[PDB]
């Protein structure tokens, strides 16, 4: 679990299943425990909803028809797959992904 | 180049979630071993002063303490007029007046009958109105502990739910705030012991290769300094006061355990440390305290300022009784750039922990001489914070909120939230 | 829900603005799709635009730059605005109620046509 | 764009008149057939390539094969003389395509 | 033809679910999800839905929720078991004003102290409505059915607004018809996620601080010809009412046990004057005229409408009972409903008595003791409705008279949850279409 | 949600605009609420998958429409009928249709896919 | 050949879960527990490791506890009682069984006390050394059973949650363990009456073919034997002691229902069984026991050995009053190689320590008038010690509910399955 | 429900739909039977996720690129489709199931994903 946190993204793309598997699992204690379980289930479902919106519900890697706008990143396909980790990507792409999810919704709902 | 979506991506963000017990066999047993995975080449920002684990652990420990006191007797009849005289037994001069012999009237099993009984009460529990009353009758009626339930700190582990991870900082020189080059992910924490103490961390976890010094703001005199010891300094605490508990039937199925007759002489309960070990440990503390305070400073250790007995004294629980020891003989020294120290201790039976008012517990007397040996593995100090005109700064034992006790244990742990949605450009398309 | 006769200015000067109003009768105007079809003097039918009251609108791209279509459900009407009128715009504008089915194949059908308003482009 | 349509044509009474609609951008989209008589507004007579509208006699019928649609009128009476048009909806281009209109006239 | 499946079809049925809290932030408003920035209301164009204000489940769930909240708040509070003692009481004839004679009593009694073997002789002022002789020997009216739980002085009875939101998969249908009686079809409907703020005001005869009707007074009833069914009148212009307790009373604190304090009433600083409510006479008759005009529609424009006071029963049904800043008033609404309309400044002063032992919600065996509120109490509120009853049939008469009625407390919330209903959505639908594969 | 705006629109007009982008006591309350919501969402998704329409909002099936369910027309139920009216007239017939959808075209087609 | 995945495969294994009750802390039932008969199945049941019983035990315990939460706690009843004998038509039997006790009791007013009196059974009062006290005052004061709630056992139906199933065996000759050729899948269990009794199982279900003997290891004498009857044996229990119930207000809103004066003669409560039917059923039981201990052993029925009154006597509840009957006339016989009635004298108790728990009793208020009930003996609990002696058994209450949940078990369904097929992706 | 337990493995492969619908549906009792509902939901979701990893997505009867290792029961397809129920198949495959799960997980899905 999480072992590829420091590995490159290409070398961390073959360990997706382990991360995906751990996303699913007096009285006052039971309230908190059951609430945490239901919350985890809701996150899994509400993010699978996103996956199925883009038309790849059953897949772990989805390739779409959205063109990669240069306005984000603007770097080589070798540096960003053999010389970085995903955590380094999160900080750079953050505060753009909320529009990418759009242009990922549309380019699937409307194009197909 | 087209957007490609990845699920199962290893990226995380700081979160404030709820963790559950792992009480080894309202808490579940652990696995055969809490396996950990070392994350290579990862640098994570840690800050133990904003850690949510130290707050949830506080609430959990308060709640478990409350739960063990639900099925136990409520000493409502104990709030009566006590006629107390002095013990005047084979006492020493330091135990003059500390214990009182009180006679009083309690309800029997039968509601129409009353019994005249006696008990020995420490001075800190009675307040005069020769007529006294228990100190709590003004605020609440104390809940006596069930004689079977113990106050031993049993190890608990906090395990994160699905979709969260616990990051452990393995960096040795980690000072509590900043980047941690060596990071592992654990299913959940090691055995952490909820040891309740003030001014002195007991039987905790030691540092490696140096004595560590931690603070939210080393220059702010209002933030307690946490000192973590390289080697333990062992305390021997005893109560040489051979005791006898007698049960008094105060209702239909309710028993109150009262101090009977102390057979033999009566002496101060006391703790002992080795002079040499304490001096070496304070030498290490001063050496590591200079690194933050200039190589030319003069370091003074003095005793606590004043106030409640629960803060001015080293308070702990030794074999089921609650000790409050006078830590003036330890913190009394000036440092310039086989003996034993005996700390006198008082004993209380009516205790209101965690600064809560209106909920009090009465610790039943424990039969026979009580001895305990334990390790000092840290201090909670506080600088005086005077003026820059002087080159001497004094440090006094602290003893504030109990979270400082659990910070010294959950300082290498942080909780993170796994975000498994990742978008990256790839050729593929369609 | 058939349409009442349209309301139109009769003549519009070139470069002027043509305003047409169609009032639905015998029912609500929020029941179906409603559209505008102009019939040329020769006899050809050119579809202009159509819409459903919730906001979905389809406008002929050849006249997208100057067609504005709207509804008012309180008065049970629709309005068409044609900016920068040219001589070729002179035609009989029919207000048509439509149907629409949609399965895997999208579908529209111009059900009930109105009598139409004649628009002549002249100064 | 305008869909192609059969040239304006005439029939003798009792015969069958076939009106054809075709075009590249037609494809399999269903065809609606409309009638236009003097003094009236245009009316649907055929929908979804074969559905007879209310008031459409059994004489009228529709068919769709390939990129061609055929409106077939059997036992023609002089009442059928009118201008006839075909219409489709293109979702890809989001446009109505009307036919160019065929003038069906009656001999005799 | 073939079956085609549509997900997202706009279909609902009538259904009962468990709507939850919504506040807009010491009561239970913290354990209640807070409201959204701006309500999301959509207008269903051309839809006519059937409402029935009298078979609504929201009213019953609000009833149960309010009882649960009230019971939850009176748990950590002092239980006045020791108060069930023999009280030696005298009269309070000091600055009595010829009208509050006999209503107050000065009772001395022995109560427990913090020590179990000692007792204290204390005194308190109790209202006549809360004592009963046991043959100058008195006892609290509750110490033969249940022991009273003292309300914690920290909590506030001021009704905070609460919104009811339907859970996911459910919706609430608001009826925006201005002339909606409350049963039958409403040809102007909207869908809302949460209701507007509903203050849980508790009152018996006069609905207070409620929602006003628009453009006319509205008369609502389950069966107008059935005299056993109450008539709900919703005003369009509020009638302002000012209620005060002139007495300047002082609050004591008696330690009755370890950590338990009972708040008695000390000596009144000043004179003893009745609590009273004032309603402007001109406004009251101009509003009762509108009520008469609207009532004539359901009985004919020749009948004469008479207004008379309450018939009989307990003090919580023959009086306007309310809670004005922590004190519980029971007011005599006889000067309001006393009139006769045939076919075509000044103030009214309603006397009020004050009670301390409250058996709220007609429950037996569960009472609550209200601690005194120090100082003069004055509160201004809006009368926004009435609850009336028609007596018998008086068959073959031109006279219809109406008397104020209390009934249940559900009727206080039928007047707010009348334009709403709860529905369950079916996204799924199956239809015939030409398809295959 | 709030898509109910087309409630009065005819089915043919609905279908279309329907392709446009689409303590310890109340703790039990807003836990049964969310558990029920999740269960219902999962039940509808599973039912769709059972019919073979897992991701499709509109899905044609191979179950012919019985001549004793509506028997009205196809140009008026899409132009003179609303979805609420349709559910009113079709209700208590939906269980048979669901059974036909579940048995046919998925149970009788997945097996024939590899046979 | 390639792997092929199937979801919805009909397979199961033994499971542990929490079932829910479906009454007619409980939910309403279904119109019918539709049993789908599973043909060509042979599944292994074990009635003695069934957790359906360990769950019902805790369920009934909790239901009993929550039914006593709002009721009055008789703390003030723990006082000094001044007691005397009950004379005046006492009968030679039942002499000293009742005591007339006066005591001071608290009123609704905290400063006033009332001198009240009541009749207590000898089994509930102990001398203090005339002066007596209630037997529970040494251990715990206890709640008083509210007259509104009845002790009549309402049926409960245990239902399998989602993802689980309940299998019921329809074999006529089940031994309680082993294979069962005829199995069905039932959604909710049949109506099981939680009848609390010892020695004699009452109002249970009948074996439908012959007397059945069920043991865990019948060669282990420590284990108990459950005997099921093909035909019921009627038992008529009565308390001919017409007595008044007086209400004493012991506080604000709290009433203690005491015993007043018994109208008429004092007579001992008893249960009558038919001698002929009992002999016939004992003959059937002996015949079935001979199948397991050989056809030449001497079968001797003797009475219970020793212990408390709750284990040496047939204890039950007859119309709100708690009976303890001396069944030494039923189990007194010897079979070597091949009207009239039996009267069992019972004693009534009012302080009840149910389910062997210590520290929580319950006071059963007196029931006005003559109490009479009729019931069916449909089983026995026996304990064994060339002659085999069997005595009535009084083990834990689970054995009472084992005899009903003996043909049911809970299984967990597995949807996933992998099978080889001639196909490739 | 469960009516094909004693029927042939293939005849039971005509009812996978009926065993799939039943797979999902005082404060103390509610909590007790809430974790039953949450447990059922989470178990169904875990099975569905396992299928989705294996490329089964939403299907019931899939087909996999994993070849049937001959060391698994050594029987013919006729025996494993005509005279045997799902239960004895389950009891015969036991143990040899985690290997199947791993082969489905990685040998087909991950290999094909990196292949594409
Ligand atoms: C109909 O609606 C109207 C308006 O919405 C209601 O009229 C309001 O009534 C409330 C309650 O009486 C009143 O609120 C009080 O107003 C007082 C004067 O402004 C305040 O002094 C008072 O504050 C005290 O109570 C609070 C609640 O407990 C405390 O939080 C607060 O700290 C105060 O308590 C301290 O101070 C008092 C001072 O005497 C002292 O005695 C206490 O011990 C404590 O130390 C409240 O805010 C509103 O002001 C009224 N609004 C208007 C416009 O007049 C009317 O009641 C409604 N009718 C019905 C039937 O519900
Ligand atoms: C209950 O009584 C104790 C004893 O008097 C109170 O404690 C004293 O409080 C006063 C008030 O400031 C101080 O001056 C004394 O120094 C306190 N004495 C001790 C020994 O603490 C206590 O405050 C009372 N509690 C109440 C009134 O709630
Ligand atoms: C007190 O009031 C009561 C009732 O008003 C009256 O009967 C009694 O005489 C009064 N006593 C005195 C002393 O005023
Ligand atoms: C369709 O179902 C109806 C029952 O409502 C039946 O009468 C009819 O024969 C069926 N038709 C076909 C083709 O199955
Ligand atoms: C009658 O009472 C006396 C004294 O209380 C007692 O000794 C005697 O045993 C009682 N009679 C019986 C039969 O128990
Ligand atoms: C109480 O006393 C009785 C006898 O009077 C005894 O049997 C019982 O065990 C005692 N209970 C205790 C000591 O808890
Ligand atoms: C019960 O009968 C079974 C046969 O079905 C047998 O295996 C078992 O040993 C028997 N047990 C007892 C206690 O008789
Ligand atoms: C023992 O006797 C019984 C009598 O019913 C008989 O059925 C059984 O076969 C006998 N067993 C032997 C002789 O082994």
């Amino acid at each position: 679990f999480l072992g590829a946190a420091g590995s490159t993204m290409g070398a961390a793309s073959m360990t997706l299943t382990v991360q995906a598997r751990n996303l699913l699992s007096l009285t006052v204690w039971g309230i908190k425990q059951l609430q945490a379980r239901v919350l985890a289930v809701e996150r899994y479902l509400r993010d699978q909803q996103l996956l199925g919106i883009w038309g790849c519900s059953g897949k772990l890697i989805c390739c779409t028809n959205v063109p990669w706008n240069s306005s984000w990143s603007n770097r080589n396909l070798s540096e960003i797959w053999d010389n970085m980790t995903w955590l380094q990507w999160d900080k750079e792409i953050s505060n753009y992904t909320q529009i990418i999810y759009g242009l990922l919704e549309e380019s699937q709902n409307q194009q197909e | 180049l087209w957007v490609t979506v990845y699920y199962g991506v290893p990226v995380w963000k700081d979160a404030e979630t709820t963790l559950f017990c792992a009480s080894d066999a309202a808490c579940v047993p652990t696995d055969p071993n809490p396996q950990e995975i070392h994350l290579e080449n990862v640098t994570e920002e840690f800050n133990m002063w904003k850690n949510n684990m130290v707050e949830q652990m506080h609430t959990d420990i308060i709640s478990l303490w409350d739960q063990s006191l639900k099925p136990c007797v409520k000493l409502t009849p104990l709030c009566v007029t006590l006629q107390c005289t002095n013990v005047t037994n084979n006492i020493t001069d330091d135990m003059r007046g500390e214990l009182k012999n009180c006679s009083f009237n309690m309800t029997t099993e039968l509601r129409d009958k009353k019994q005249k009984v006696y008990s020995l009460f420490y001075r800190l529990d009675v307040v005069q109105i020769k007529e006294y009353r228990l100190i709590n009758c003004n605020t609440s009626a104390c809940t006596q502990a069930c004689p079977k339930v113990s106050f031993e700190p049993i190890p608990i582990h906090y395990c994160a739910p699905a979709g969260f991870a616990i990051l452990k900082c393995k960096d040795k020189k980690f000072n509590g705030t900043g980047p941690c080059p060596s990071v592992s992910t654990v299913q959940c924490t090691h055995g952490i012991k909820p040891v309740v103490s003030t001014q002195l961390l007991l039987n905790g976890s030691l540092a490696e290769e140096e004595v560590m010094i931690r603070s939210e703001n080393i220059t702010n005199n209002a933030k307690n300094i946490l000192v973590q010891f390289n080697t333990p300094v062992q305390i021997n605490c005893t109560r040489p006061n051979n005791n006898t508990r007698k049960s008094i039937r105060i209702g239909p199925g309710q028993a109150f355990y009262a101090t009977g007759d102390i057979i033999g002489d009566i002496r101060q309960a006391h703790c002992n440390v080795s002079k040499a070990t304490w001096n070496e440990t304070l030498g290490k503390v001063v050496k590591q305290l200079r690194k933050h305070f200039g190589n030319n400073t003069i370091i003074r250790f003095a005793n606590s300022s004043g106030g409640d007995l629960e803060v001015t004294t080293h308070s702990f629980n030794c074999g089921g009784e609650f000790f409050y020891c006078n830590t003036s003989g330890l913190f009394n020294s000036t440092w310039i750039s086989n003996d034993s120290i005996t700390l006198p201790c008082r004993i209380k039976q009516i205790i209101n922990m965690w600064q809560r008012i209106g909920q009090c517990m009465y610790a039943p007397p424990i039969q026979g001489v009580i001895r305990c040996v334990s390790n000092i593995t840290g201090l909670i100090l506080t600088r005086d914070g005077g003026s820059t005109n002087s080159t001497t700064e004094t440090f006094r034992p602290g003893g504030g909120d109990m979270r400082d006790n659990w910070r010294s244990e959950l300082y290498k742990y942080k909780v993170v939230k796994i975000e498994p949605l990742g978008v990256a450009p790839t050729r593929c398309k369609r | 829900q058939a349409p009442l006769p349209e309301s139109g200015p009769g003549v519009v000067r070139p470069t002027g603005t043509l305003s047409l109003t169609c009032t639905a009768a015998y029912g609500s105007i929020s029941r179906h799709f409603w559209g505008w079809v102009r019939q040329s003097p020769q006899g050809t039918l050119e579809w202009i635009a159509h819409m459903h009251h919730l906001g979905v609108k389809y406008v002929n791209p050849s006249l997208k730059n100057r067609v504005s279509i709207s509804m008012d459900t309180s008065k049970n009407q629709m309005s068409l605005t044609l900016k920068t009128v040219t001589a070729t715009d002179a035609a009989k504008y029919h207000c048509v109620r439509m149907g629409a089915r949609m399965s895997d194949i999208a579908f529209f059908s111009f059900g009930d046509w109105g009598p139409g308003s004649l628009v002549t482009v002249s100064s | 764009y305008v869909l192609g349509q059969s040239s304006s044509m005439s029939v003798a009474p009792g015969q069958t008149a076939k009106i054809s609609c075709w075009g590249y951008y037609m494809g399999t989209k269903p065809v609606n057939w409309y009638q236009l008589k003097p003094g009236r507004a245009p009316s649907l007579i055929i929908s979804y390539d074969d559905e007879r509208a209310s008031g459409t006699p059994a004489r009228f019928s529709g068919s769709h094969s390939g990129s061609t649609a055929t409106l077939t009128i059997s036992n023609v009476v002089p009442a059928d003389e009118a201008d006839y048009f075909c219409q489709v909806w293109d979702s890809y281009y989001e446009e109505i395509y009307f036919g160019g209109g065929t003038a069906l006239t009656v001999l005799g």
